[PDB]
RNA sequence: UAUACAAUUAUCAUAUUAAAUUGUUAAGUGUUGAUUUAACCAAUAAAAAUAUAAAUAAUUUUUAUUUGUUUUUAAACACCAUUAGGUA
RNA sequence: AUUAAAAAGGUAUUGUUGCCCACCAAUUUUUAUAAUAAAAAUAACGUGCAGUAAUUAAUAUAUUUAUAAAAAUAUAUUUUUUUUUUUU
C-alpha cells in the first residue's frame, strides 16, 4: 500500500487554524493574567479595550466560499 | 465514515426527509463535476440551503422599477428581486442522469435523460 | 425507513439542527414549527442562549437566529 | 393536408413515379438525403445519371448506355454577374490553391526527404535500452527462479 | 484549501493596487525619467486572462439550429460531430449537450441501417472542415489545453525582442568602427586605451575561441550518395546486449529487490 | 474457425485458407472503409500515410483498435483501464493549466519589456529593428520583402513521427508503444 | 528566533502522538535528507525528493511541457531544413550554401530561445512549489479507486431503479449472435439483473 | 476594495522608526522597502498560500 | 575499468586543465592590429571623399507657420485625426504578418433614403432573428457541399488494388483487377524466407520486412500485368502508368515500409488513392485470452 | 463469583416506492497457398448496431415476490482437453 | 558531441542469508464422529516453494481440477506500481 509521500507530517486541513487564532489567545491570556501571578505581555494590555472583531469565520468551520469572511480582505 | 457512498455525512440542515444524507433516495450527488462554487460536493447548492451565513446574501424573493416610485428615483434594481429563481432546479448530476454503469463507458455509451436540461434546441420554438 | 431505527421528532431534529448551524457558524436556522419547539425558540430567546427568533406562521418552519461570542 | 384516399391511391402513385422521368423543361425537386437520383424513363430503367457518380456507373456495367445528366439552367442579372460569380469562385479556388499544400515542386526530390529521415528516426531508435525482460532468454528467467 | 481551476492555494493577478507601479519606481519617478514612460502605462493594471471553460461539458454545443440536421437524413451534419474515422468523441474530448449525444447515437444508427451512413469512416469528413473550430497556429486563444501553443508564442516574442537587442548592438558596433574618420590621433579614444585595448585578444577580435574550424574552404562539386562499398563484418547478424552486458555492484541496503524492475513484464 | 477481420488468425495463407468476401473493385470492404484520401498530383504517399497514422495515433483510435482487436478483457478491467486513463487524463490538465497561467506571465514580462525597449529606443526605432519597411522607397522593394515572406509563410509538408510498436512476448499490451512497465 | 517553529534542535518538532511513539519520522526521510531539509520535506533541486507535488501525485514531468527533451516536443525551425534537404536532393550540379546560411542563422538564434525556455520553467518549477504544491500531502485524485464514492453513487442510482434491490449487479453479456440465434419464449436480449 | 498602499508603508516605516527597532535609523526603512520591491516582479506577487505564508510546522527553503 | 564500463569523457578532469586561457588558443598576430587600424582609418577617408544638421534655425523666421496651426480648420482637423487613433489599438508593435496580410488586401484590392426598418417591424418578423444568427447559408447553395459521393473513390474499369497488410508477426500485399480476379499469389514476409529460424520475433513484423516483401512483390507485378493486359488486347506498351488504389490493413510497423517500396515506383505505378481498411471491434465475438485477463 | 452499549457518520450475508418488458439484422470465392504463437499441435473464414415521455407521495407484501448457473452449433469466435472430441 | 540529476512497494523490524504456507508422524484436549470424523495446542520427518506488487500481480464470488501449498476458466476489484488527444 503506497501513500503520498509526507502523509506523516500532514497538517490537520480543517483545524491547524484554531491555534493562532486571536479570540483564544485573548481568552487564554485573560485568564491566564487575572491570577495576578502572571505580567501581561503589552498587546494584551491594548486590546483589552479593543478586542477583535466578532463575526469573521474561517471558511473551514464554515464551509462556504461566497461567504465574505473578512471585513478587510473583501 | 470510511465507506464508499458515506462519503456525503452526516447533514442536518439539509432540506431532505433523513439526516443522513447518503440513505437519501432523492439526489445522487456527483463528487467528479460538482462544487464549483459551493465548496464542497455533499454540501446543498447555494438556491437549496435553509442555513445562512453572516456576510453572505440570503435567497432572492421572485417575481415573475414599477412599485418602487416612492423610493430613491435613482435606485437601481433592488439585489434580492430575481426574475427567474427556483427552488425546485434539478442540477445535471452525471451518476443519476447519465449512468455509464452498464456500458463499457465508450464515447456515445450511456443511459441519458433529457428532462433534466432546458431544450437548446431550435425545435421548441 | 426501517424498524429498529429510532422515530424521529420535531424536538431531536430540532436540536441537532441548531447544533450543526452552531458548528458551522451560520447566522439563521429554518427549523420546524411544532408547538413545543417555538415554545423551547422563546425559552432560549429568554435566557439569551438566541440572538432570536420569528414564527412567520408559516406552517412547516419557522426561524432561529443564532448568537456568537468570543469568537 | 392532402391525405391520400383509397379511391386516389394509384393515381398518386403513379403521378410519384414519374417525378423523375429522364427529360423536362423545368428544374428537378431533390431527395429528403438532399441529392440528384438517377433519371429513369418510363417503366423504370436508369437513363440520365449525374455527374458524381458517371465514374461508377460505367466502371460497374460498361456496356449501359447512360448519359450524364445536366440541370437546366436558369440565368440571373447578365452574363455579367455570372462572370463576376466566375470571378468570386475563380477566387476561392484561388484562395484555396494557396492554403491547400505546397509539395515544393517535383515529386521525387521530396519522396527522397522523407524515406531518408524515417530511415534516420529507424537508427536513432534502435539505440533505445530495451526491457530486461524482453531481452532475456528463459534460460536465465529460470536461473533467477532456482535462485 | 484550493482553487477550482489547477488546485491553486492563491487567487491569479499581476498587480493589485493602484500604486505599486508608482511606488516600487519611485526614484525614477522623482527623477521624472518615467514621463513619456509606456511600460508603466500598458502593463500597469494588467491582469490574467480567463482562463476557464464557461462550459465544462458543453450545453452549448450545438448552436440550436444544427438540432434539426442532427436526424438520420443528415449525412453531413452527422459527420461534423465524429471523427475522421466515424466513432464519436469521449465526452471530454468534444464535449456535448446530452441532447445532441442522444440525438446522434440515434441518427449514426438509423442512418446505417437505412444504408445512409457508411458502416466505418466519415464521407463528409473535409466538407465539414469549415464547421470546426479550426484555430490557427498563428492566432492565440489565451484558454487552451494546448501547451504547445502557448510555449509557441511565448518563444516569439521573445525572439521579437532578441531582434531588437540584437539590432541595437550591433548598430553601435557599427558606431564604435563607423565613427573613425578623425579617429586616428582624434580625442575619441583615450591614450591608455590606445596603449592597453588596440591589441587582439578575446573579446576584441579573437582568432577562433572553438574547436573544430573550417580550414580549407574549396568550391569543389558533390559526390555521389553512398559512394562507400559496404564493409566486411556483418553488423545485422549481431544482437545487441544492454542490460546484462558488464557486472554491476547493487547498493540495496536491506529489503527484497523491486520486483519491477528487474522481473516483472513477462 | 471462423475469425473476425481485426482477429489475429483473421486473413490466413495456408493450403486450406481462403479469403472471404468480393476482394476487389467493389469489395468486402465497401462501406467499412474508415478512411479515404485522394492522392493530390506530384504526392508522395509516405506524405499521405504519416499524416493519416499520425492522426489515427494522436487521437488515440490506433490505440484502441490495437488494445481491443488482439486479446479479451473482462468489462472490468477494460472499465477500470479506460477511467484510470481518463482520470490521469483529468490531472495532467489540472497540471497543464497550472503551466500555462504561469506561462501567460511570463509572455506577459517579455511583452513589458518589449515595450521598456520601446521608450528606450523610441517607437519607430524598434519597429525599424522589427523588418519595418522605412527604406521601402518604391514598389518593388516591398515586393521583393513580401516576396520573402511569402517564400516564409507558404508551409513545407509535415514529415510528422509516429511511434513504432513494441512487439513484447506473451504481449500484455498490444498498445506497447515503449519499454516501460505497464499496470494491466 | 535564529530558525523554524517546527523544527527543534533535535529535528522536526513531534506534535501529534504518532510521533512521539515513532520518532524515527521525526528525522529521517528518502536517502536526500539533511538535518536543515527537516520541516521542508522536499530536499534540495535536481536532488532526491526535490520533486513538487499536484494533488498528492508528484511531478516528474517539466521539461516535457516547455517542450524542451519530448517526443511531442516544440519544433523551431523545420521550412528552413526541409528547403535545404530539397535542394540537396534535387541535383549535384548546383550546389546551395545559399539556404544553408538561412539555416545556421536560424539555429545561432535557437540556442539562446532554449536557454530563456529552460531558465522560465525553472521560474514555474519555484512557483509551482510556492503556491500551488501540497509537498505531497493529500490524497491521490489520479487513480479510479480513489473516485470509489463517485462510482457508489452511481450503483446506488442503478440499483433504485430496480426496486432498491441489486447493488453493483450488471446485465449478464450474452452471445455474439445473441438475438438471432435464440428461438421465440426465450430473451434475446440482456435484461436489468432485477429482471432475471 | 483594494486601497492605496502609500500609507501603510509610510506607516510600517514609522512604527519600527519610534519602536528602537534597529540601531542604525535607516535600516529600518531600507529594508522594508527592499523586499517589497523585489517581491514586485513575481507572479501572483500579492497573494500568499495560507500555510507557507506564516510559521507553521511545515515551511519553504 | 576492471570488468566495469569506462567512464564518459565528461566525468575525468579537464585535458587542458593546467593550461592557462591565454594560451588556448594563442592570439598571436598582435604585430599587425596598428596596421590595420591606420588601414582602416585612411579607408574610410577615401570612402568619405568618395561621396562628397547644423543649417541654424531661427524660430522666428518659422512664425507663419504656427499662426497656420491656431485656426480652427487645422484644428478641426487634428481632433478628427486623434478620435480616430483613439479607438483602443490592438497592434502594440510592427507585426511583419499583419503587414503581410494588410498590404497583401491592398494587391487584392488593387486587382479588385430608403426607410430604416424600425424595431418593431422586426418583432413582427419571426424569421429574421432566425436569419441574423443563423450559420445556414442564404443564397443558391453548392450542391457538391451536399451530395453523399462527393469525396469518395472514383474508379475504372482499369484500376490495380494493392492490398498492403501490415499485421503483428507479419506483412504481406497482393493485387486484384477492378473484377477482383487475383493477379500473382500472396507474397509474405514467412513466404519470402525473412522469417523463421533467425535474428527473433521482435524484429520479424518490422519495417523493412514490409518493404521487402512490396518492393519484391512489385517487381514481379509489372510482367503479369503487361501479360494480363496483353490477352484482352490493350498493349499498355510505354510512356504507361498502372493506375493504383493502395488499400492498407494496419496500424502495425509493417506499414510503414510498405507503402515505402511503393512509392519509389511512382515511375511505373500511379497511385491514385490511398485508402485504408482497418477493421475496428465495436463488439463481438471473443477474441483470444491474453496472459492477464 | 456479582458489580450500568450505542442512539452525529460502524462493510458479508432478514431485501422493498420501484418503469420496465418486447424489436430479424450481419456475414459469406477466388484459386494453388508456410497463417498464429515465446513454442508446440489439430485446420474454409467472415460476421449479428436505433427509442424518450409516461407510471404521483405515504400509511398491514416478510408463509408472497426478488439479486449474472439456461432449448436449438445442423452457426461461429472463446474456453477445456490434445490430432478422434467436450463445451460454447 | 553523445548521453546521464528529480515519481514509486515489504507479512521484515540492525529488516530477503528477513519471515511465512499447506500436506506428511507422534502425542494433548473438547466434543454435533463423512473417503481416513471435525475443531484447538504442537518443537519431528519428508516434499516443495503458495504468500509479502515475490519470477504467469494479488483479493472476493462462481464452476472445474488435485501429492501439498493450490492451478485453469467466468465475473466483479485494488487493502497492485501511473503515466496523461478539450474537435488536428
Ligand atoms: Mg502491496
Ligand atoms: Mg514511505
Ligand atoms: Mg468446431
Ligand atoms: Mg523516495
Ligand atoms: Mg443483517
Ligand atoms: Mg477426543
Ligand atoms: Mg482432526
Ligand atoms: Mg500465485
Ligand atoms: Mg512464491
Ligand atoms: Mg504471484
Ligand atoms: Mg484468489
Ligand atoms: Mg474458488
Ligand atoms: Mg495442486
Ligand atoms: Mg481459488
Ligand atoms: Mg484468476
Amino acid at each position: 500500500y503506497k501513500m503520498p509521500k509526507n502523509m506523516g507530517v500532514a497538517p490537520r486541513f480543517d483545524t491547524w487554524n484554531e491555534k493562532y487564532e486571536p479570540w483564544e489567545h485573548m481568552k487564554r491570556m485573560g485568564r491566564l493574567v487575572g491570577t495576578g501571578f502572571y505580567i501581561p505581555p503589552e498587546w494584551y494590555n491594548h486590546f483589552r479595550m479593543f478586542p477583535p472583531i466578532n463575526h469573521n469565520f474561517q471558511q473551514e468551520k464554515t464551509l462556504n466560499p461566497h461567504n465574505a469572511s473578512e471585513p478587510t480582505q473583501d | 465514515a470510511n465507506h464508499p457512498n458515506r462519503q456525503s455525512g452526516i447533514q442536518f440542515l439539509t432540506h431532505y426527509n433523513t439526516h443522513q444524507r447518503f440513505r437519501v433516495n432523492k439526489d445522487y450527488i456527483d463528487y467528479m463535476h460538482w462544487g464549483k462554487e459551493q465548496g464542497q460536493a455533499r454540501l446543498p447548492h447555494r438556491h437549496q440551503r435553509v442555513a445562512f451565513d453572516f456576510n453572505d446574501q440570503l435567497h432572492p424573493t421572485r417575481i415573475g422599477y414599477a412599485w418602487f416610485a416612492s423610493q430613491d428615483p435613482t435606485f437601481g434594481h433592488h439585489p434580492d428581486l430575481s426574475s427567474s429563481f427556483d427552488p425546485n432546479y434539478r442540477v445535471f448530476s452525471h451518476p443519476e442522469h447519465w449512468n455509464k454503469m452498464f456500458t463499457k463507458r465508450r464515447p456515445g455509451e450511456g443511459d441519458i435523460d433529457l428532462s433534466v436540461l432546458p431544450s437548446r434546441s431550435l425545435l421548441g420554438p | 425507513r426501517r424498524r429498529e431505527e429510532n422515530l424521529y421528532t420535531p424536538i431531536y431534529d430540532f436540536c441537532h439542527r441548531i447544533r450543526e448551524a452552531t458548528e458551522q457558524r451560520k447566522r439563521f436556522v429554518v427549523v420546524p414549527s411544532t408547538i413545543e419547539t417555538r415554545g423551547c425558540a422563546r425559552v432560549m430567546h429568554d435566557h439569551g442562549l438566541v440572538a432570536g427568533f420569528r414564527d412567520f406562521h408559516n406552517d412547516r418552519a419557522f426561524a432561529v437566529e443564532l448568537k456568537y461570542f468570543q469568537g | 393536408i392532402n391525405y391520400v384516399p383509397h379511391a386516389q391511391l394509384r393515381e398518386h402513385i403513379d403521378k410519384e413515379l414519374d417525378k423523375y422521368v429522364a427529360g423536362k423543361n423545368e428544374p428537378y425537386p431533390l431527395n429528403f438525403v438532399g441529392q440528384m437520383p438517377f433519371l429513369e424513363d418510363g417503366d423504370g430503367n436508369i437513363v440520365e445519371v449525374p455527374e458524381s457518380l458517371l465514374s461508377n456507373h460505367m466502371a460497374e456495367h460498361p456496356d449501359s448506355t447512360a448519359k450524364p445528366h445536366e440541370p437546366h439552367t436558369s440565368s440571373s442579372i447578365s452574363e455579367a454577374a455570372a462572370f463576376e460569380e466566375r470571378m468570386l469562385r475563380a477566387m476561392v479556388s484561388a484562395k484555396e490553391e494557396d492554403l491547400k499544400e505546397w509539395l515544393g515542386d517535383d515529386s521525387r526530390a521530396l519522396s527522397e526527404t522523407i524515406d531518408d529521415i524515417s530511415r534516420e528516426e529507424e537508427e536513432r531508435e534502435a539505440d533505445i535500452r530495451v526491457a530486461r525482460s524482453m531481452e532475456e532468454t528463459d534460460a536465465e528467467r529460470e536461473v533467477s527462479r532456482r535462485a | 484549501r484550493e482553487g477550482w481551476l489547477f488546485g491553486q492555494q492563491v487567487q491569479l493577478h499581476y498587480h493589485r493596487f493602484p500604486d505599486e507601479q508608482l511606488i516600487t519606481n519611485l526614484s525614477r519617478w522623482r527623477t521624472g525619467e518615467t514621463v513619456g514612460d509606456i511600460a508603466m502605462q500598458q502593463f500597469r493594471n494588467a491582469q490574467p486572462f480567463d482562463i476557464e471553460d464557461k462550459d465544462p461539458q458543453g450545453v452549448q454545443r450545438p448552436s440550436p439550429e444544427v438540432y434539426m440536421k442532427l436526424n438520420y437524413k443528415n449525412p453531413a451534419t452527422i459527420s461534423r460531430f465524429l471523427t475522421r474515422t466515424g466513432h464519436m468523441y469521449p465526452a471530454d474530448i468534444l464535449p456535448l449537450n446530452p441532447e445532441a449525444v442522444v440525438k446522434l447515437r440515434v441518427a449514426k444508427a438509423q442512418a446505417i441501417r437505412i444504408g445512409l451512413y457508411p458502416r466505418f469512416g466519415n464521407p463528409f469528413w473535409f466538407r465539414s472542415q469549415k464547421f470546426r473550430p479550426k484555430a490557427y497556429q498563428e492566432n492565440y486563444d489565451p484558454t487552451t489545453y494546448s501547451t504547445k501553443r502557448t510555449v509557441e508564442h511565448f518563444a516569439y516574442n521573445w525572439v521579437q525582442t532578441d531582434r531588437i537587442r540584437r539590432y541595437f548592438r550591433e548598430l553601435e558596433a557599427v558606431h564604435t568602427s563607423g565613427s573613425a574618420s578623425a579617429r586616428g590621433s582624434g580625442g575619441g579614444t583615450t591614450a591608455e586605451h590606445k596603449q592597453q585595448d588596440q591589441f587582439y585578444s578575446p573579446e576584441n577580435q579573437p582568432i577562433s575561441l572553438h574547436r573544430n574550424n573550417i580550414s580549407y574552404m574549396e568550391d569543389v562539386g558533390r559526390s555521389v550518395k553512398n559512394p562507400t562499398v559496404p564493409g566486411l563484418m556483418s553488423t545485422k547478424g549481431m544482437k545487441k546486449k544492454f542490460h546484462n552486458l558488464y557486472s554491476s555492484t547493487s547498493t540495496k541496503r536491506m529489503g527484497f529487490s523491486n520486483p519491477t524492475l528487474g522481473i516483472k513484464k513477462v | 474457425g471462423g475469425y473476425m477481420m481485426y482477429h489475429r488468425k483473421a486473413m490466413g495463407t495456408m493450403k486450406y485458407s481462403k479469403w472471404k468476401g468480393a476482394h476487389g473493385g467493389i469489395s468486402h470492404f465497401y462501406g467499412r472503409t474508415p478512411m479515404v484520401e485522394e492522392v493530390r498530383p506530384n504526392e508522395p504517399i509516405t506524405l499521405v500515410d504519416r499524416r493519416i497514422m499520425h492522426y489515427v495515433h494522436h487521437s488515440r483510435l490506433r490505440h484502441f483498435q490495437l488494445f481491443r482487436s488482439y486479446q479479451e478483457k473482462s468489462n472490468s478491467t477494460e472499465c477500470k483501464l479506460r477511467e484510470g486513463e481518463m482520470l490521469r487524463r483529468r490531472w495532467h490538465r489540472r497540471l497543464q493549466k497550472s503551466f500555462i497561467a504561469f506561462m501567460q506571465f511570463k509572455t506577459m514580462k517579455v511583452l513589458e519589456d518589449q515595450a521598456r525597449l520601446v521608450n528606450t529606443y523610441g517607437q519607430a526605432a524598434v519597429n525599424a529593428a522589427l523588418g519595418d519597411p522605412w527604406n521601402a522607397t518604391d514598389n518593388v522593394a516591398r515586393e521583393r520583402k513580401s516576396a520573402a515572406v511569402r517564400r516564409q509563410v507558404r508551409a513545407l509538408p509535415m514529415v510528422n513521427v509516429v511511434p513504432k510498436h513494441v512487439a513484447t512476448m506473451k504481449q500484455i499490451h498490444n498498445d506497447r508503444f515503449n519499454y516501460r512497465w505497464r499496470v494491466n | 528566533r535564529q530558525h523554524d517553529s517546527g523544527v527543534n534542535q533535535y529535528g522536526l518538532k513531534p506534535t501529534n502522538a504518532y510521533d512521539y511513539i515513532n520518532p524515527t519520522n521525526l528525522i529521517n526521510f528518502g536517502r536526500g535528507t539533511t538535518f536543515d531539509n527537516l520541516g521542508v520535506r522536499r530536499a534540495g533541486r535536481g536532488e532526491i525528493d526535490s520533486s513538487p507535488s499536484h494533488s498528492g501525485s508528484p511531478v516528474f514531468t517539466q521539461a516535457k511541457l516547455i517542450g524542451l527533451s519530448g517526443e511531442e516536443q516544440l519544433t523551431m525551425c523545420q521550412s528552413e531544413t526541409m528547403a535545404l534537404r530539397l535542394c540537396m536532393a534535387k541535383a549535384g550540379k548546383e550546389t546551395c550554401e545559399r539556404e544553408s546560411r538561412a539555416l545556421d542563422s536560424c539555429l545561432g538564434r535557437v540556442g539562446h530561445l532554449r536557454r530563456a525556455m529552460s531558465e522560465a520553467c525553472w521560474e514555474f518549477n519555484d512557483w509551482f512549489i510556492q503556491n500551488v504544491s501540497d509537498n505531497h500531502t493529500k490524497p491521490f485524485q489520479h487513480r479510479p479507486h480513489d473516485w470509489r464514492h463517485f462510482y457508489a453513487q452511481e450503483k446506488l442510482v442503478r440499483e433504485r431503479q430496480q426496486n432498491g434491490h441489486a447493488y453493483g449487479r450488471r446485465p449478464k453479456q450474452f452471445s455474439f449472435g445473441a438475438r438471432y440465434v435464440k428461438t421465440d419464449g426465450y430473451g434475446k436480449r440482456p435484461r436489468l439483473p432485477y429482471n432475471k | 476594495g483594494a486601497a492605496t498602499r502609500l500609507a501603510g508603508i509610510s506607516a510600517a516605516a514609522d512604527v519600527m522608526r519610534r519602536m528602537g527597532l534597529t540601531r542604525r535609523p535607516m535600516s529600518s526603512y531600507f529594508e522594508l522597502y527592499q523586499r517589497i520591491v523585489e517581491r514586485s516582479e513575481a507572479m501572483t506577487p500579492w497573494g500568499f498560500p495560507p500555510l507557507f505564508q506564516f510559521e507553521e510546522r511545515l515551511s519553504l527553503e | 575499468r576492471r570488468g566495469k564500463p569506462r567512464p564518459r569523457a565528461g566525468m575525468f578532469p579537464d585535458k587542458y586543465r593546467r593550461v592557462p586561457m591565454l594560451l588556448k588558443p594563442q592570439q598571436g598576430g598582435q604585430q599587425y592590429f596598428n596596421h590595420f587600424l591606420i588601414r582602416s582609418t585612411n579607408d574610410r577617408l577615401t570612402q568619405q571623399d568618395v561621396d562628397n544638421f547644423i543649417s541654424p534655425q531661427l524660430p522666428q523666421m518659422d512664425w507663419r507657420n504656427m499662426s497656420a496651426r491656431s485656426s480652427e480648420e487645422s484644428i478641426r482637423e487634428e481632433m478628427r485625426q486623434l478620435a480616430e487613433n483613439d479607438v483602443m489599438q490592438h497592434q502594440r508593435v510592427f507585426n511583419e504578418r499583419m503587414w503581410y496580410e494588410k498590404e497583401e488586401e491592398h494587391r487584392m484590392k488593387a486587382r479588385s433614403p430608403p426607410r430604416v426598418l424600425g424595431g418593431d417591424y422586426f418583432k413582427t418578423r419571426f424569421g429574421y432573428s432566425l436569419v441574423k444568427n443563423s450559420e445556414m447559408t442564404q443564397g443558391p447553395v453548392d450542391y457538391s457541399q451536399l451530395d453523399m459521393w462527393g469525396e469518395m473513390p472514383r474508379y475504372t474499369s482499369d484500376m490495380v488494388f494493392l492490398y498492403l497488410v501490415s499485421r503483428r508477426r507479419n506483412t504481406y500485399a497482393v493485387a486484384y483487377t477492378y473484377e477482383g480476379k487475383r493477379i500473382l499469389n500472396t507474397y509474405t514476409a514467412g513466404n519470402r524466407g525473412l522469417k523463421g529460424g533467425d535474428r527473433g520475433f521482435r524484429s520479424e513484423g518490422s519495417t523493412d520486412n514490409g518493404h521487402q516483401v512490396t518492393s519484391m512483390y512489385l517487381n514481379d507485378l509489372l510482367p503479369k500485368l503487361r501479360e494480363m493486359r496483353a490477352s484482352e488486347g490493350r498493349p499498355m506498351g510505354r510512356g504507361e502508368k498502372v493506375e493504383l488504389v493502395v488499400r492498407v490493413m494496419g496500424f502495425y510497423n509493417g506499414r510503414q515500409g510498405a507503402v515505402r517500396a511503393v512509392q519509389d515506383r511512382a515511375n511505373e505505378f500511379h497511385v491514385r488513392y490511398f485508402e485504408d481498411i482497418t477493421p475496428f471491434p465495436l463488439n463481438g465475438p471473443k477474441m483470444p485470452r491474453g496472459v492477464f485477463k
